[PDB]
């Protein structure tokens, strides 16, 4: 018996090196295996035959004649049709389906956030580079001025002045302390500066870590309903645009009001175009499409996307058949037998996951490794300086 | 049906020339006319006034112009536009109950993150606290000096001040009191410093974590005493007369202020006022009808906001020539539509639904913390100068 | 001995600071006035990689008033250069007419003051400049920094020379 | 001409010491002054006469006869009516109004938040009282153990051990450092303890101040639509319940769905009951009523309430008149003349405000005054101890 | 119209005895039957099954019970209830397209603020960081000791350790290196300490500011390896058979785990499972139909949540006896209603709208910080013991 | 001289600690098991201001396992009391059979250990007790605190006596 089908992957697709095979064996895919199982159960023979138009089916507006795969069914050409045929009222009127062998609905696709490895020197981010530079400048200036003032006209020293300033910046105490009024003035001012700077650093770091903590990634459609820095869209015209158009739900009503102000255009001519746009929008763009294709894409390398939240609507792909055919019984019963004994789950996992090309808030060592590297370098430099001093001590 | 073009009430639909009929127009009053017809069940064609004004009494000709002129001279049957109900027009035509209430409001630039001023690092703590800190530092230094000098058990005045200052800054102290009273003073000062510094750091973190842009004015009286932000209405208009014809003193003061204007705090057009406030960088505030203000607050670039509450109250109402056999049904239709929950729907659809507009914090910049650098360099200069002066004095 | 090091360092610091002030190579930023990358400078912003390449002019600088005033009149970098020059002159005048023991002291004072002036000028320049658009600092800025470092080193060396010489008495 | 009226305040009310007056002079109120002005303008004579039923007006369902003030109008008893007569379609059909002399709408009333004066010792709230107690206990224990260990079998001392521990807790440097291994152990452990404790204190204080900063008080109706710790209600049955019932708006639809789950009952039998319920609910209860009464109440002592946000709907109090009367012209024109020349604003300010019985985030000195008091007390104790030591030095 | 009583699908309206007729009942299936009638245009009376079950094949009698029994024996015409479409019933009656899809899901107790454990003060920093801190402390102490001993320019091993430790705790140091290399080491250590402590404090503030209760499990595979939380279905039911009849290994492991149960991780009733999970204090997870789980998550006390995604897929569908002249119209009505945007509306109204449920932080308690107290007392005991041991040793 | 002060303080501390352990007056809290205010104690929670007033019984105590275990067996307060008793006995034994110069040392060691034991017991009690309902602490808790303070003072006094006596040699 002829079997109608279409080439949407990961459903029936062209087997690699198709020249070395012909007929039913010329194609492999989810629907291919499903039809194989159904044939084994009901007990008939079939010859795969792909649709010519490449369209699932729709009533031509000028002429009530159908156009597409359901067209190839309703006019007696085809015996059955195993494909992602979304069952709807118009098709149910003229073509009769079985129980849905695989359920689905509108989902959300977002760019997968790459694990942003913190910079090796991310610990300086709280303060700007200019502030660090001016800190170094001021440290040198204060040390020099303290030396100059205290020295001419005590225990201090350019080396000792630098040591005192460095230890005062880091709040680690000073063995020596100025005994002259001007030295005391400069020391107190340096103390004020270091205190303010350190408090600001700590507070800004706290702000960074707190803000980076109370961020809720888009985990639902309502979360999208309250987002403005991220835009979303659908196909140019399909069941999704119609679903939002005739939507009696408040959240989807708001999203459709948003999409009404479509400028700059969010809609897309082809699904691959939308996937590319999201993959190139750098997390500023989201897409709405069928959950099944979203899950499949989230597994086909590149792994630049993921599915969030849950299904917004409910549909079901179903096995069609000519109205008044003589296969409703066996086909429906075989579908239900397959679903009940867990074959469709196996097959879906096989084609979506098995043959897939993919798949704590405590401060981590990666956030700080810069200071550790600085410390190791300073220790090595200290060992080197000690060796040099030892050699020089020989005189 | 005579209307006027003012947005959003009557505007040219997409493809103003490619769209013909009653679909050439879009806006709030179009939907309102449709809803009024759905009850009246009349036949109408969208129209526009000729002169370009809603309507007014001619200075000398006394010939009604605009929508009122068209209505009173048989040119049109009904009018649907933002007509300000008033006595003068009520004398010649019969309005309906207002389908939208409004009043004078206040328009300002949406406040932004002002560039942090020098000495912004003191924001976390009030100046009262800083003054009390200085006073307590002096007092504790003096008390320690007294106790040390009178019960020696060396802590001079200068060394006492040095010890207290180094204590308040969590730095090492070369000398520590050996007398019990001195130890009491030191421990108390230590507690005070610890608490104060922790509070400073925490409040600074709170400041840096959440931003709160607060408008300088909360109402008309708020800026009636500001005396810093210019505020003026149209050079000649209804609001100017209202302030002029006011009998309440709070608005009398604002009117007097607007009278003594240098430069004249007035404009010739509403777009002029919008541009002025947008380019005045938070120095000009415009008073206009709350409808237009809420409208602008929802249009790009969304650089302005409405503040305060309405000062006066007015209403927009359908109009109809005297004796028309259509005043009563339109009045009833307006009212029933109003309480049916529609005019709110239309206002939301046009003002808000068709709205041009409905964060990882940043590192600190020198602008935030330059004041302490200035203080540091000033202290260095002062210290060099003082050491030089002491050297010169001791030299002689 | 160290007098030669002091003098050559003073000359080098003055040259570096004068070059940095002169060169319009302080900032690398993408601006819109040029209608684009730009090697902005202390005095005149000067375009690059654009239609008006090379054809460049002075800038327009218009509490905060005072910051604009001081930034426009770069009096602090100029003061640092002037103090460096005057300190070098004082060092030269101390090389001759010696046995004063009060000249190189002033030289070091002036060198330190020049360092502080350079620090202040840098702070003011950066604070006023700021007001995401990436940018970078040209070698004029690093020349100013090197001049400050040399000024500090020269001040310390000069005062060390003074204290050694006055330790003779 | 007879004038109908009602006793809702601050509209026409019973003048204090009514025995010493009679007739029109027997009553004072907003509507009284308004009617006085209207009489002066139109030029007729009137005699105030209050309604008997006390009801504004409504169509009896059993019999289409009216019931109330509009009843006193439509049946020829009364000539006009000056009162808060909300103009609606049913009344407009049978009674004819003027232009609204005073506009209004549904508002929100919330308990006024009293200025919570921070406790004099609010600076200890970051840590619990138990933690402070155990800190004191541990400080004593550490000081004693350090003395004991270092002493038997140096420069230290029970007084000196206490001093060292106290200075180590406060991170203010130690004059003396233990030179014995056990002393070093105890010192290091005390150091760890104080560091952890201080960091925790500072962080928890930061959390307090940050949380107390990102609190948005109810400033709109939508803010109420997303609140669950605060409940709200209306009158048992009125124009407000009807407004929410026939509401085609989304926010009010959500609020009406909420009020549908009225348990525990939020509705109220009388407005005074609702005001009392809010005043006793300690900021956990909000009320919805006409903006005018809300503003009036926010000014009548006690000042335990305030109005938030803006009007939710739009209505208007209007001067009624018998259908087909001979006063529409003058009354409407006088109302508009009064409104245009700013009398109604004056009168409203007079009766709502003039005769009313009422009317920064930097850390303030009140938050910290406790430590200042502690410091002053410690200084006084220090001076006393110095005096005692001086007297004892005489021996 | 035969239905079954299971909430929310068919429940007794307010005043079950005082309300008579078709208004005696309320729920989702009531509205669904009304919507189906509004298209079919039939006459129906609400009814309930007698046996008390939806329907099943008798063990030996083979007499259909429940809704299926009533339908197949002429007792009722159509059925509207949460009937799990399946082959066995599809053999005897004709369903419609599913009006609600579902599947097995996971139910747990809503995670709460666990009592802070001892040593909770280390949460801000990962254990890797603590270990690296200790290693760096040891390394820097050793390096300083080497440099001091070999270039003396006294810093012994013990004094070096003391200096480093007092540096890491922002305390005064009695000795400071006078050698340039020692100064290098000290300054580097000082920088490290400053950064580390500031990071600790900031992360702790972040922890205390915002609470994030994270479920321990994110899916079925998540708890398939947990081996800590018990999870079991009904002792006998559809889910038990599904796990038993599974061919996929991830569920095979869970099935084996449920087989070796001690005690038996199973219940006799759904209310039993709900009570168990509510009283198991986050130690039991229940697997049931996602509809019932979403239902429970919206009913008081709201002490539970649904986690993960559906494992299997099923559907609820209208039922109809074979050959009925009403199967096709009801199928079409179900489908048209589904795509018309209704079943979603009803589900929202019943599951969510009629939902039992849709903060000033607190001071720190000893439970948060008791670990450091324990460490302090342990250190005191250790120090007394060590001093005693040294005294005893030196005494002899 | 100070031996008498030490001994009386040791006796007072032991009495205070034994009283605090004995009395069921540690906590004042509003509980629900009583069906109401309650003066809960270390051993038996005992009702107050209720129908079952006076009629009161022991409590039910059921990583955290270990905290429950130690709280139920108040071994640390008991250890503090035992160490206080043993130290007082050691002080008495040092008053007689003197010229040992190693007994009062142990007495002070035991007093310090008792103080630490009391601190640990208090920490454990408070940590386990906690798990808004206002409450307060009865005078049993303050008796324990006073016992700890006296234990510390007695330890320091005893070791001071020891060091003075051993300073004779
Ligand atoms: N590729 S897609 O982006 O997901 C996608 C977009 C739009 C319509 C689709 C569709 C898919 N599909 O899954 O391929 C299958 C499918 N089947 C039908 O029967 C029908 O009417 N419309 C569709
Ligand atoms: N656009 S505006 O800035 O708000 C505005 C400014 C000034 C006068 C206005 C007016 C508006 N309006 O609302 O458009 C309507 C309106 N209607 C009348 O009848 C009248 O006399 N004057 C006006
Ligand atoms: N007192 S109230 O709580 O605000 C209030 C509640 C409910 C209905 C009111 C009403 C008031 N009012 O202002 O007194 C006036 C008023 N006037 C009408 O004409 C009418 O129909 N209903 C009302
Ligand atoms: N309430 S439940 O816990 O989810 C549940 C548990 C177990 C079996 C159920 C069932 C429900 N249901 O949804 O009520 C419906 C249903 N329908 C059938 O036809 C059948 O055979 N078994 C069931």
């Amino acid at each position: 018996y002829i079997v109608t089908t279409i080439l949407e992957d990961p459903y029936v697709m062209l087997k690699k090196n198709a020249n070395q095979f012909e007929g039913n064996d010329r194609y492999e895919g989810y629907c291919v295996e499903l039809a194989a199982e159904i044939a084994k159960h009901v007990g008939y023979s079939y010859r795969l035959e792909i649709v010519s138009d490449g369209k699932y089916g729709a009533r031509d507006p000028d002429t009530k004649a159908w156009n597409g795969m359901v067209g190839e069914l309703v006019y007696g050409r085809a015996d059955v049709a195993v494909a992602p045929l979304t069952i709807t009222l118009v098709r149910e009127e003229v073509i009769d389906f079985s129980k849905p062998f695989m359920s689905l609905g509108i989902s959300i696709m977002i760019k997968k956030p790459q694990k942003s490895k913190p910079g090796v020197f991310s610990f300086l981010d709280p303060l700007a580079y200019e502030i660090w530079m001016c800190i170094v400048f001021a440290y040198i200036g204060v040390s020099v001025v303290l030396f100059l003032v205290s020295r001419f006209s005590n225990e201090f020293g350019i080396f000792n002045s630098l040591w005192f300033s460095l230890g005062a910046f880091m709040q680690q105490g000073c063995d020596i302390s100025p005994r002259s009024l001007s030295g005391r003035i400069v020391g107190g001012v340096w103390w004020f500066f270091t205190l303010i700077i350190i408090s600001s650093y700590t507070a800004n770091l706290a702000a960074f870590l707190t803000v980076e903590r109370m961020v809720s990634p888009i985990e639902s459609a309502e979360d999208l309903a309250k987002q403005t820095e991220i835009a979303y869209g659908t196909l140019e015209a399909g069941s999704t645009k119609e679903f939002f158009r005739r939507s009696k739900i408040a959240v989807f009503e708001k999203m459709w009001t948003y999409m009404k102000s479509a400028e700059p255009s969010v809609f897309v001519r082809t699904t691959e175009e939308g996937m590319i746009r999201v993959r190139k929008s750098k997390g500023k763009y989201a897409y709405l499409l069928e959950s099944t294709m979203n899950e499949y894409i989230e597994q086909r390398k590149p792994c630049d996307t993921m599915k969030v939240g849950g299904n917004l609507d409910s549909k079901g792909y179903g096995i069609a058949t000519p109205k008044g055919s003589a296969l409703r019984g066996p086909v429906n019963l075989a579908v239900l037998k397959l679903s009940e004994q867990g074959v469709l789950d196996k097959l879906k996992s096989k084609w979506w996951y098995d043959k897939g090309e993919c798949g704590t808030s405590a401060l981590s060592l990666s956030n700080v490794a810069g200071v550790f590297y600085i410390l190791i370098g300073g220790l090595g430099l200290a060992m080197l300086v000690a060796l040099i001093e030892f050699c020089y001590k020989s005189r | 049906v005579t209307t006027i073009l003012e947005s959003p009430y009557v505007m040219m639909k997409k493809n103003h020339e490619m769209l013909e009929g009653n679909e050439r127009y879009e806006g709030y009053c179009v939907d309102l006319a449709a809803e009024i017809a759905k009850h009246c069940g009349f036949k109408y064609k969208l129209t526009i006034v000729g002169d370009g004004k809603y309507g007014a009494r001619d200075a000398d000709t006394k010939i009604w112009n605009g929508m009122v002129g068209e209505l009173v001279y048989g040119k049109a049957d009904i009018a649907i536009a933002p007509l300000t109900i008033t006595l003068v027009r009520e004398e010649v035509i019969d309005f309906s109950k207002p389908f939208m209430s409004l009043g004078i409001s206040i328009m300002i630039k949406k406040p932004q993150k002002s560039k942090p001023g020098v000495f912004s690092f003191l924001d976390p703590l009030a100046y009262e606290i800083w003054m009390c800190i200085v006073f307590a530092y002096i007092g504790v230094s003096v008390v320690l000096f007294l106790v040390s000098r009178f019960s020696p058990y060396e802590f001079g005045i200068f060394n006492s001040l040095w010890f207290s200052l180094g204590a308040f800054m969590r730095q090492g102290c070369d000398i520590s009191p050996r007398s019990l009273s001195g130890r009491i003073v030191g421990g108390v000062w230590w507690f005070f410093t610890l608490i104060i510094i922790s509070s400073y750091t925490a409040n600074l973190a709170a400041f840096l974590t959440v931003e709160r842009m607060v408008s300088p004015i909360e109402s008309a009286e708020d800026l009636s005493k500001q005396t810093e932000i210019a505020y003026g209405t149209l050079d000649s208009g209804s609001t100017k007369e209202f302030f002029r014809r006011s009998k309440i003193a709070v608005f009398d003061k604002m009117w007097t202020y607007m009278r003594s204007a240098e430069p004249s705090v007035f404009v010739r057009t509403t777009a002029e006022g919008v541009a002025r406030v947008r380019k005045s960088k938070g120095k000009y505030a415009y008073l206009l009808e709350s409808t237009m203000n809420e409208y602008i607050e929802q249009r790009k670039p969304c650089d302005t906001m409405k503040v305060g509450g309405n000062l006066d109250s007015k209403g927009y109402g359908i109009a109809t020539p005297k004796g028309s056999s259509l005043g009563t049904p339109v009045n009833l239709a307006v009212l029933k539509l109003s309480e049916q929950g529609v005019l709110d729907k239309l206002k939301n659809k046009w003002w808000y639904d068709k709205g041009e507009c409905g964060e990882k914090t940043s590192a600190l910049s020198l602008s935030n913390v330059a004041g302490v650098f200035y203080i540091l360099v000033g202290g260095l200069g002062l210290a060099m100068l003082v050491a030089l002066i002491e050297f010169c004095y001791k030299s002689r | 001995v160290q007098v030669l090091l002091t003098t050559i360092g003073a000359f080098a610091a003055f040259g570096l600071m004068t070059i940095a002030i002169s060169t319009d190579y302080w900032l690398y930023t993408r601006a819109l006035i040029c209608n684009g990358l730009t090697h902005s400078g202390l005095w005149r912003i000067c375009c690059l990689e654009g239609l008006k390449r090379g054809v460049c002019v002075k800038i327009n600088h218009f509490a905060e008033y005072l910051l604009r005033v001081v930034r426009a009149s770069s009096i602090f970098p100029i003061l640092s250069a002037i103090l460096l020059l005057l300190g070098g002159v004082c060092v030269a005048a101390s090389r001759v007419y010696k046995s004063k023991r009060n000249i190189i002291l002033g030289a070091g004072i002036l060198f330190v003051a020049a360092g502080l002036s350079n620090i202040i000028g840098v702070i003011v320049y950066i604070s006023a400049n700021a007001g995401k658009n990436h940018y970078s600092y040209g070698w004029s800025f690093y020349f100013g920094g090197l001049s400050f470092i040399l000024a500090e080193v020269i001040g310390v060396l000069a005062v060390n020379i003074y204290i050694e010489r006055s330790r003779e008495a």
